[PDB]
């Protein structure tokens, strides 16, 4: 059924599964016309399709040409997402096809179920989790490949870099969602925490900096404080007054 | 001018004939129903006074044979039977009429209600939905499941309504996923009308039969089928003008006939709100929208 806090270890079992997030597929800037009307201008988007066990990210770049002369674009975007996920599944060898696809937005359920009628044994599920995958476009190297694209393109990444050499997929997913939540809440502050010590760089073949295990512990702590700091700024709350139990809950609850 | 005699009425029962009903007492001298209009299919139905769970009946056409009712004390129900001896049957009916032991089908001369409910319903089509080839009449009851319900147990006792499923390969052409899901015209016009039903008259007959089984028996799978056949039309951008005009008439008489006190169990809020206010055909069902707004404004 619905993926939640209860059935969370299920993300890291040996049943192949993918998360699909459609929140960066259809992207626009809203602007004034010469006559003082409002118009949109689309920019390049992406489907964020992620294996949470392996870190394999299928970034399908959505070029603005897709939208040319189409109507009801927010509706079409869900169906185009479903079309491309079903094309990806059909492209994979049988032993690599997912057993489950989890959509981050319940509006993707019917479009994806309809495109996957040929795969009755692939379960299409919603989730109760509020996942921060909208912030994928805060990862500089992902933003760069999307905005430079001149045509439809699929790019493959490992969103965990080499982390699984040192940590479990449970802890890698934790680190990923904490980093994306911080980038979503305060992008400027998040980037300044990641990128401020010049001695620590991003490998050419990586998305994130090359932190030692001890430095990751410090980074993770600075990200958790950023999310608390911003929660205090947003709700006018004295953070310094909160307990570790209070702090604990806001650091998932969101 | 046709007659369905009863051997006797050994148990207290409410008897329906089409939209009419009356109470018969345990061992009351009741010997049946006379003056049944030729030209239409009819339904005789029963609800036992000592057990309202016993709810069942028979579809029949008096043009296809001589039918009577006889209580079976083993199976504990009123059974329809065919009498093949014409002269015996004629003699039975004659005696019961002379002794005035029969109720008269109470048709008001102005009243086209039954024709309006059964316009497209034909006994040969009922016999394909309800399969029991040794009888010319068809047994239905409140608990009988549909082939579709049995997919999501005993197949011999099933209502074989045409399966409608909006998220099925039958409903959705590969490559036209969004198109076919948001506009059901393909599924209505090519698959159902041209393909399975052959014409709108057969589609409406099944729709009307499903309504009648839902209303007269409280058959849940019948109510599901009635709503699915309405939703398939209302969700189609391209429907012939004659089919929309006829559907408006069909639904008007169905909503007219529904007992006010069963509206809560027989009408699906989502489907009616969608059909009348959001669908392609939201503006095409003037008579149905007016009677629904005036009779059931709560539901909406
Ligand atoms: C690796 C350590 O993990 C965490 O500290 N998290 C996961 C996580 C994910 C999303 N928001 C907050 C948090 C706190
Ligand atoms: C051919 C598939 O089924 C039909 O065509 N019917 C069912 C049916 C049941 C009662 N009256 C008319 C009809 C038309």
């Amino acid at each position: 059924g619905a993926m939640n806090s209860s059935n969370y270890a299920e993300l890291f079992n040996n049943d192949i599964k993918l998360f699909v997030d459609d929140t960066n597929v259809y992207r626009v800037t809203v602007h004034k016309t010469f006559e003082g009307n409002v118009a949109t201008k689309a920019i390049n988007g992406c489907i964020f399709t992620l294996n949470p066990k392996t870190g394999h990210l299928f970034l399908k770049i959505i070029h603005t040409s897709v939208w040319a002369g189409q109507k009801r674009l927010s509706q079409l975007a869900k169906w185009k997402t479903a079309e491309e996920v079903s094309a990806l599944v059909r492209s994979l060898p049988k032993e690599e096809q997912p057993k489950q696809i989890i959509v981050t937005r319940k509006a993707m359920l019917d479009p994806l179920e309809v495109h996957m009628l040929d795969f009755p044994n692939i379960a299409i599920r919603p989730t109760e989790l509020r996942l921060p995958f909208s912030a994928a476009m805060s990862i500089d190297k992902l933003s760069d490949v999307v905005m430079k694209a001149t045509e439809p393109q699929m790019v493959l990444f490992n969103i965990y870099d080499d982390w699984l050499d040192r940590i479990s997929s449970y802890t890698a997913f934790s680190r990923l969602t904490l980093l994306l939540r911080a980038l979503k809440t305060n992008e400027e502050s998040a980037k300044m925490i990641l990128l401020s010590d010049p001695t620590i760089t991003i490998k050419s073949y990586h998305l994130w900096p090359s932190f030692t295990d001890e430095q990751w512990i410090t980074i993770e702590s600075q990200m958790r404080d950023l999310i608390l700091t911003e929660y205090g700024r947003k709700y006018n709350v004295n953070i310094s007054a909160l307990t570790q139990t209070e702090i604990k809950d806001i650091i998932l609850g969101q | 001018m046709n007659t369905v005699p009863f051997t006797s009425a050994p148990i207290e029962v409410t008897i329906g004939i089409d939209q009419y009903s009356f109470n018969v007492k345990e061992n009351q001298p009741f010997h049946g129903i006379k003056d049944i209009p030729i030209g239409h299919v009819h339904v005789i139905h029963f609800q036992h006074a000592d057990n309202s769970s016993m709810r069942y009946g028979y579809w029949f056409d008096c043009r296809m044979g001589n039918f009577y009712i006889q209580y079976d004390p083993k199976d504990g129900l009123y059974k329809m039977m065919e009498e093949r001896d014409g002269a015996k049957f004629e003699n039975i009916v004659h005696n019961f009429k002379e002794r005035q032991m029969m109720v008269s089908y109470p048709k008001i001369d102005e009243d086209d209600t039954w024709y309006n409910l059964t316009e497209f319903v034909q006994m040969d089509k009922i016999r394909k939905i309800v399969r029991k080839d040794e009888n010319q009449f068809s047994y239905v009851d409140s608990s009988m499941t549909t082939v579709q319900e049995n997919e999501l147990s005993d197949p011999a006792h099933s209502l074989n309504y045409t399966v409608i499923n909006f998220k099925s390969r039958e409903a959705i052409r590969p490559g036209h996923e969004m198109e076919d899901f948001l506009d059901k015209s393909y599924y209505l016009n090519t698959v159902m009308l041209q393909g399975i039903f052959k014409n709108s008259s057969n589609y409406f007959g099944e729709l009307q039969f499903a309504f009648l089984n839902a209303m007269f028996f409280g058959n849940y799978g019948s109510s599901l089928q009635w709503h699915a056949m309405i939703e398939l039309i209302c969700s189609s951008a391209t429907v012939p003008k004659h089919m929309l005009d006829k559907l408006d008439e069909i639904l008007y008489y169905q909503i007219k006939t529904l007992p006010e006190q069963y509206s809560d169990i027989l009408l699906n809020e989502r489907v009616w709100n969608i059909c009348l206010y959001s669908s392609f055909q939201k503006n095409s069902l003037h008579n149905t929208e007016k009677i629904m707004e005036n009779k059931y404004p709560e539901l909406l």
